[PDB]
């Protein structure tokens, strides 16, 4: 209560709320379920579980290491 | 919190005496628990009978363009779009 | 001869008659489109794409390999040629595989450009759903090469590049018909020195370099001028730089060094710039270790060592420095009372105040055009590549006739071996020797000599016995002698005026010893005193710096601006494409820093002030991609048996310290000794 | 027929060709080259010092009424020996066309101003002030219009970087928007998108 | 007037660069993996290249 | 060499000297309504001295071109301080006040960065 915002809504009603399709997902056949699909998530900024970017690529340059 | 010294797919960690570790003591470093290396040598290999076969991506026009692979050479080829691995006995 | 006139575009332009359509076309300005048509190689006509309509003929002519007549009106943006064109890569393109996002030549692949310029439009080709293109199987061609034989397009470059310059026929033409395929029979590996050249000369990009894996993208690539620096010919390249790192080398058409021909340790070596680097000046502390400190403790240090050795000051060059680490070296050393300087690889005695003892003083574009050469005990497919494609097109075309002194080896060409002891040096120098009268009767001959047996006393000698052939050799415009180098820094620092023996600075024992960018493991400590201090300037960690008291980061070839002075004398400056990592800064920052330091500094604070002190040095050194003609060059042999350093490919890819470094050269070998295990297994 | 191909109009370039033969018939001394390029748009290339007649011409003749002065554009070519060039487009309602004038100017040379002539150009070469930096002699009114008010330079000559030279932020011990140089936190990305062939075998000419 | 005219301080360009940067004028380099010439058919100036990072947060240049 | 040109406000070099010092004197007048006006923290003394050394930094060029054309800028940069038309961010500009300055000697430009 008082938390309600728009990043509640999962990705399949989203179409249907949305109003992108007419078709529920209860008789929508076409939807795919994968085994690697994840759960819906809200917006989490201003929150300690927030996201904040990093480099994905290793260094580079390796030094020389003497030893 | 493990989600730190969680590494990536491309194989990328912060070291622990690294200072760019300050960045996630208030914000949680995002790591995708869903590799594509395992999940696409999950799949099984496909044995065909026929010297070539072509390859679309299973979906037809939301696949990846079709293309040909040529199964006379023995073992396991792999289409270089998808991953998916075709053999021939 | 004369010149006859012919009428390309309706444009009227006067040829040689020896010329054909394609070379006319390029005279007055028109490319015509190619697939199969190098300059360099063999004409062919088995690509087709450049079919020109010439008036008054029923069928259209291939432009590479007809020859003009006179009166011929060539329409080149004729209808007939375009309709032609269109239907020819039509066919070139109704079996090429979906493969471009997957493929590292496009965004320069010759078909994409072709297609968007005379080609057409959409794909005529219905067959795609039912009985689609053929697919065939890849080739383990080699290491270096990835081959991916479905986008062959059967242009016939490969076969003709490996039969005409590199030497060794190991690929062909297999098949018959739609299933040709352009792959060795067997799985062998194509070894050369040569092989990254094929990845140039593959129009398609069926066969990809293997470093070079999916790394970049060629319109993202800035593209940087430099010259290749661990070959001595000096060839100039370009430099893919993207987001301040190496990603290729790629060559730069120079048609006096190089000619758009790269060796496989000068352009596979990009990833010797990643490995094994120094980023933190490092000095030994007195517990046995070294650690890696700050700039300033550093060269405090090394000033209080300097301080400490209090005259007796030696230092030594190595083979990746270039001139201005050398002249800023030379100059702190003469500067703080020290006449000894070094380099690495060793010369003979009084030949410094004279360019033409060092000098490869018949030009590399000269040696194509040479009758007989001789070489005395030297691998020209090892020490230097580009002067062996030279004398290899020389080969074919002039009829160029051979001897070698020394060990068997293989000049990728039909040679005859003289024998292996020095004694016959001098017969050919007597006249006794058949070769002696073939030198004599040529009309351009040369006498190649290695800087090995330049680094031997006795053979010194040697050298003033082929001086004097050379002056019964000595024809207008041309130069017989020629002495060919290993590192591109000896040149260099001859001609600065180091004395190039490399036990001069252990006979003057000092008390701290610079090492600028050497590694060859001339030097260890046992020969040195107890109370000596190495320093390395250079910029990978090796048994150079492994001995070092004092290890100062230096920046590679491709991360600052230097010139170097090849075997024929030109002096080309690199560009710095990227920025040093860490710490590292440039080699003559360093040594004018030490300079500020120790209490007396070098006059130049600036690059272009030190470009006036080189010219102030030698004026020759100043002006770039300029080469002066030198002069005329100018005895008891010993017994010892003539020997060659690079008689292998494993030996010569782990010449240079940048080639050690980087782990391409080690699956290079791992592969060679794999083969040739299995080779052995076989047998 | 061609669907793909554009139709051009006939009509429309006679007239042209007549009007363009009539301009450099009636001006001699100012008019260097008249062309009309396809697109049925006639380009009159003329002197710097007829840069206020021929407007004016085109502005009260009786058979050139280019009431309209609809922008004047800059083009920046540095190899050339007189480096700017500047593109007069008019607009004529009585016989319902277009014209261009282009002429050349240096870094230093003048250009007198179109501003007794038409008066949209009493901001126009004002831009043209502030972008590449000619000086309109006898203007009413010659300040930078489009960049900074301590701004140096001029943006779109193409000697000036894309980035410019120097950056703004806030800065606290001063209580002000201050002036830095230039760091971009990730550069401009350089695309190499030069055509190796040729496509166009009528432009070599 | 003289032909020889200097514009460095009407260009607006800072002195630090005026005095520091060098221009290399030069035909550009043929791509070697391609026949064609089409790009090298001009001359271009190009400024030398200084020093470039990545950036601590994410890893650009 | 040889040029024929069109002139830029004056004809000889003595005109543009006139007029660069009557920027001068426009500037110095200008000074003292510039500093009691944009709020700046900047003494009238050290208005006057960078003043001086702005056109310090421009004694150097000789053609009247040149001249002209710095002087047609100079009254840009006095019509835009007659009329206030700008801020104080911008008339802090010409000292630089945020720019922290950088060593000139070759061993802390080696010990601070490449540059
Ligand atoms: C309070 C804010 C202060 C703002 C200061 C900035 C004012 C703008 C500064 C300028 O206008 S820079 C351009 C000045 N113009 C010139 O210097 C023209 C060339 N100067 C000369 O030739 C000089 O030799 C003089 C100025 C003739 C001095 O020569 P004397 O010796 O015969
Ligand atoms: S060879 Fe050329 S046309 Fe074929 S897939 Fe590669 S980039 Fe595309
Ligand atoms: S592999 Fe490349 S170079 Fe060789 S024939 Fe095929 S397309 Fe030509
Ligand atoms: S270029 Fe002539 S047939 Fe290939
Ligand atoms: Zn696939």
């Amino acid at each position: 209560n008082m938390d309600y915002d728009g990043s509640m809504i999962p990705a399949e009603w989203y179409g249907w709320m949305h109003y992108k399709t007419d078709l529920p997902p209860i008789r929508d056949g076409c939807r795919p379920k994968y085994k690697w699909i994840a759960d819906h998530s809200e917006n989490l900024s201003g929150t300690k579980e927030a996201y904040y970017p990093y480099s994905t690529t290793p260094n580079k340059v390796e030094a020389w290491e003497p030893k | 919190r493990g989600d730190i010294e969680k590494v990536t797919h491309t194989g990328q960690v912060f070291d622990k005496e690294d200072y760019r570790n300050a960045r996630f003591v208030n914000a949680k470093r995002y790591v995708n628990e869903n590799w594509g290396i395992k999940l696409i040598e999950e799949v099984p290999p496909k044995e065909c009978t026929e010297r070539v076969v072509f390859c679309d991506g299973g979906d037809g026009p939301l696949g990846h363009p079709k293309v040909y692979i040529n199964l006379d050479k023995p073992g396991n080829h792999i289409c270089g779009y998808c991953g998916l691995r075709f053999v021939k006995k | 001869p004369e010149k006859i006139e012919v009428f390309v575009d309706d444009i009227p332009v006067q040829v040689v008659p020896g010329t054909t359509v394609l070379q006319a076309a390029a005279q007055i300005g028109v490319e015509i489109p190619r697939f199969c048509y190098h300059e360099r190689l063999a004409v062919a006509g088995n690509c087709r794409m450049c079919l020109v309509e010439v008036e008054k003929s029923p069928k259209p002519v291939a432009a590479c390999a007809m020859p003009v007549m006179k009166g011929w009106r060539i329409k080149t943006n004729s209808d007939l040629t375009r309709k032609a064109r269109e239907g020819v890569m039509e066919f070139l393109l109704m079996n090429h595989p979906l493969d471009c996002p997957i493929c590292d030549q496009g965004g320069e692949c010759d078909l994409q450009d072709q297609a968007m310029a005379f080609g057409s439009d959409r794909s005529r080709f219905t067959d795609i759903n039912y009985t689609g293109k053929r697919a065939v199987e890849d080739k383990d061609i080699g290491p270096l090469v990835k081959t991916i034989m479905t986008r062959c397009i059967h242009c016939t470059r490969c076969v003709r590049f490996a039969s005409e310059i590199a030497g060794v026929d190991d690929l062909g033409t297999t098949g018959r018909g739609n299933d040709m395929q352009i792959g060795t029979y067997v799985e062998k590996l194509f070894l050369t020195e040569l092989s990254g050249n094929v990845i140039d000369l593959c129009p398609v990009g069926a066969l990809t370099n293997k470093p070079y894996s999916f790394v970049a993208r060629p319109w993202e690539i800035r593209k940087v001028s430099s010259i290749d620096v661990l070959d001595a010919v000096g060839s100039n390249i370009v430099v893919s730089t993207r987001t301040n790192e190496v990603l290729r080398i790629l060559p730069r058409e120079n048609e006096d060094v190089n000619e758009e021909w790269l060796a496989d340790k000068s352009r596979f070596a990009c990833d010797g710039l990643k490995r094994q680097r120094l980023v933190a000046p490092m000095v030994r502390m007195p517990n046995g270790e070294l650690q890696a400190v700050e700039w300033e403790g550093a060269l405090i240090a090394v000033a209080k060592a300097i301080k400490a050795a209090g005259g007796q000051i030696a230092g030594i060059s190595g083979q990746l420095a270039d001139l201005e680490a050398q002249v800023a070296l030379k100059d702190l050393l003469n500067r703080l009372g020290s006449e000894v300087v070094a380099t690495e690889q060793g010369f003979i005695a009084g030949g410094t105040d004279n360019r033409a003892n060092y000098l490869l003083n018949s030009t590399i574009a000269g040696l194509e055009e040479a009758d007989a050469v001789l070489l005395v005990g030297t691998n020209p497919r090892y020490e230097a590549p580009l002067v062996n494609t030279r004398l290899r097109k020389a080969y074919v075309h002039n009829e160029l006739q051979i001897a070698s002194i020394g060990p068997k080896i293989d000049l990728s060409y039909d040679h005859e071996n003289l024998g292996a002891d020095a004694a016959l040096v001098k017969d050919v120098c007597s006249g006794a020797h058949a070769f002696s009268k073939v030198l004599e009767g040529a009309k351009k001959p040369a006498i190649i000599i290695g800087a090995d047996l330049l680094e031997r006393a006795d053979g010194a000698a040697i050298h003033a016995t082929v001086a004097e052939y050379c002056k019964k050799l000595k024809k207008p415009n041309w130069n017989p002698f020629n002495v060919l180098q290993t590192n591109a820094a000896q040149v260099g620092a001859l001609d600065v005026g180091y004395k190039a023996g490399a036990q001069t600075a252990v006979k003057a024992q000092p008390k701290v010893l610079f090492l600028l960018n050497a590694d060859a493991g001339k030097v260890t400590r046992e020969q040195l005193p107890k109370d000596c201090f190495v320093v390395y300037i250079g910029s990978h960690g090796d048994n150079g710096a492994s001995i070092a008291d004092a290890v100062l980061p230096g920046a590679a070839y491709t991360e600052k601006q230097g010139i170097y002075v090849n075997t024929e004398g030109r002096p080309q400056q690199t560009l710095p494409g990227v920025s040093p990592p860490g710490m590292a800064r440039e080699d003559w920052k360093i040594l004018r820093a030490l300079s500020e330091v120790v209490g007396k500094p070098l006059p130049y604070d600036n690059l272009d002030e030190l470009r006036n002190r080189l010219e102030d040095v030698a004026p020759h050194l100043t002006r770039l991609g300029q080469l002066e003609p030198a002069g005329d060059a100018g005895k008891s042999i010993g017994g010892g048996a003539i020997d060659i350093k690079l008689k292998e490919l494993r030996d010569y890819f782990m010449t240079d310290a940048i080639s050690r470094a980087s782990p391409t050269m080690a699956k290079c070998i791992s592969a060679v000794n794999k083969q040739q295990r299995e080779n052995e297994a076989k047998q | 027929d061609k669907p793909t191909v554009r139709q051009p109009d006939a009509v429309a370039r006679s007239h042209l060709s007549d009007f363009g033969r009539y301009v450099a018939e009636c001006l001699p001394k100012y008019v260097q080259k008249v062309q009309l390029t396809a697109g049925d748009e006639l380009e009159v290339l003329i002197a710097p010092e007829g840069v206020v007649p021929v407007l004016q011409f085109l502005k009260d003749h009786h058979q050139a009424q280019f009431t309209n002065l609809v922008d004047i554009a800059g083009v920046d070519v540095p190899c050339r020996k007189n480096r700017f060039e500047v593109v007069y487009n008019l607009l004529s309602l009585r016989y319902n066309s277009r014209i261009r004038v282009k002429t050349y100017t240096d870094e230093l040379t003048p250009l007198d101003s179109a501003c007794e002539v038409h008066k949209a150009a009493n901001w126009y070469e004002r831009e043209i002030w502030d972008m590449y930096g000619v000086f309109f002699a006898n203007h009413p009114d010659l300040r930078r219009i489009l960049t900074d008010y301590g701004f140096e330079g001029h943006p779109q000559r193409r000697d000036f970087p894309l980035s410019g030279y120097v950056e703004l932020r806030y800065d606290d011990e001063k209580k002000r928007v201050v002036c830095e140089p230039l760091e971009l936190a990730q550069e401009f990305r350089k695309f190499d998108l030069s055509a190796p062939w040729e496509q166009f075998p009528n432009f070599r000419n | 007037v003289p032909t020889a005219v200097n514009l460095s301080p009407i260009s607006g360009v800072p002195e630090e660069h005026i005095r520091e940067r060098r221009v290399r004028i030069h035909i550009p380099p043929k791509n070697a993996m391609q026949s064609g010439t089409d790009n090298v058919n001009t001359w271009q100036i190009e400024f030398d290249n200084r020093e470039r990072w990545e950036n601590p947060l994410m890893g650009w240049a | 060499a040889v040029q024929q040109v069109r002139p830029i406000l004056s004809v000889d070099r003595e005109e543009a000297r006139k007029r660069a010092l009557n920027l001068y004197k426009a500037w110095y007048r200008q000074i003292p309504y510039i500093v009691m006006d944009y709020d700046i923290p900047m003494t009238v003394e050290q208005c006057r001295d960078k003043l001086r050394e702005e056109f310090v930094k421009h004694r150097n060029v000789t053609d009247i071109r040149v001249i002209d054309m710095l002087v047609i800028k100079g009254q840009m940069e006095l019509k835009e301080s007659v009329e206030i038309w700008k801020q104080k961010g911008h008339i802090m500009r010409y000292w630089k006040e945020s720019q922290d300055p950088k060593p000139t000697d070759f061993l802390s430009k080696f010990i601070q960065g490449v540059n």
